[PDB]
């Protein structure tokens, strides 16, 4: 089947998914023909109450998981990176950076009131935030922004899917 | 006195007022604040760190407001310290409605990716002793920030 | 459900597996059920031609994998530029034992965390570590190591000319 065929792909990348784009390179499809099956896909898993998984669409990818039921269970045996929360610093920090991007650390620190230092170091050794751009000023400073990992954190496939105020 | 900072704090006092944003409540809430400045380091005077820095700017803004009208300085010196607290507000509250959003993301698991082994594959040397320096260091990091 | 109760669970064992006993354990139901539980939710596989896994045990592991009539596509998968190279996981792994050779399986887990023997698969075909002895403890656990190959991979003449590490 197509639909075996996708699964077994997107079983295989697992935690890392793929794209429409590359599973058509490689089913010999149209980009059009698999979002199809795709969604046929999440749809068998949908109605097979026998089925814990689920397909899931993050930073322009697909990814085989699993259906939030089983949260409960999973998160005593797997506590991998992405399902654990961040400290209120990191979460605010990472924030700013998140909308005033690219930004610098003093900026955030301004803005945030104190030293981010901590939470850039931490935010960065997640592949949340990395650092792009640099900055023309008596100091040589550093511009950060987000990774493709923040919008997959965020469970989000484009930066203007975030909240907005209001 | 677990507070994400001073602007943290102001957040807390400029609450208290309900009402709009500022609305000339100024003046007194910068007494709150050196309030808990001197009274809570009457005897406990050790996480000061940051906030001293701020207890300084506030100083200058009830002396120079003090003086008469002479681009004013005794003002500018307190709209900023307004939007200050307001963008830090701002960004407090988005900072809540990412640890929700990410909550959603966090109720589906996946599984490692599955390290296929071929035969004809032959190895590209993409990497360097720059690379498997930050990946050791990076797990070092990761888990070591954490307990 | 508990049939999807497992498979969730099998799912995110990835490939070391898990155990009966331990299923058991974390579902709450004798290991007697979950057995023959196991017994029907691999048929369920074997019975839909649209999934793509079939269950397996090894060594009392039961764990997930691709039914072979998939073998040729996913070979195609592994031929990509971007798996040409190592993944985010076999250059942790590589590293852990450059700077902590000699180091056991079970030793290399316990840094990452996560279980990564498929990891260190894909570094013994490369060349880049060999077995080199066996932990003198209970069970005499593989002793890991970097090769010669490995230097010259990583354009070095030795392993001292390593970016050096004190934490």
């Amino acid at each position: 089947s197509t639909l075996a065929k996708i699964e077994a792909l997107l079983f295989v990348a697992g935690e890392d998914g793929i794209r429409v784009r590359q599973l058509a390179e490689l089913l010999s499809l149209p980009p059009t023909g698999i979002q199809q099956s795709l969604g046929k896909l999440a749809q068998k898993y949908e109605k097979d109450p026998d089925s814990s998984l689920a397909l899931i669409e993050t930073s322009g990818a697909y990814r085989l998981v699993t259906k939030p039921q089983f949260a409960e269970i999973l998160k005593e045996y797997s506590k991998a990176p992405i399902n654990q929360s961040l400290s209120r610093a990191a979460l605010e920090t990472l924030s700013i950076i998140a909308y005033k991007q690219p930004i610098t650390r003093i900026e955030i620190d301004a803005i945030r009131g104190v030293n981010s230092s901590g939470a850039l170091a931490k935010l960065q050794a997640f592949d949340l935030i990395k650092e792009d751009g640099k900055k023309e000023v008596l100091g040589r400073p550093n511009l950060y922004v987000t990774t493709d990992y923040f919008l997959d954190y965020m469970g989000i496939n484009h930066l203007e899917e975030l909240p907005v105020i209001d | 006195k677990d507070f994400e900072g001073p602007l943290d704090l102001l957040l807390h006092l400029v609450s208290k007022y309900q009402m709009d944003i500022y609305d000339v409540p100024i003046t007194e809430v910068i007494e709150q604040y050196l309030a808990y400045v001197s009274t809570l380091q009457a005897m406990r005077l050790e996480v000061t760190g940051e906030y001293m820095v701020m207890a300084s700017q506030l100083m200058l803004i009830k002396s120079r407001k003090l003086l008469p009208k002479v681009t004013d300085l005794g003002d500018d010196l307190e709209q900023d310290l307004l939007s200050q607290i307001e963008e830090y507000r701002k960004f407090k509250l988005l900072g809540e409605h990412l640890e929700a959003k990410h909550q959603e993301r966090a109720q589906y698991y996946s599984k490692a990716p599955t390290e296929l082994i071929y035969e004809d594959a032959e190895l590209v040397h993409d990497k360097t002793t720059i690379d498997l320096f930050l990946a050791f260091s990076n797990i070092l990091a990761k888990k070591k920030e954490e307990f």
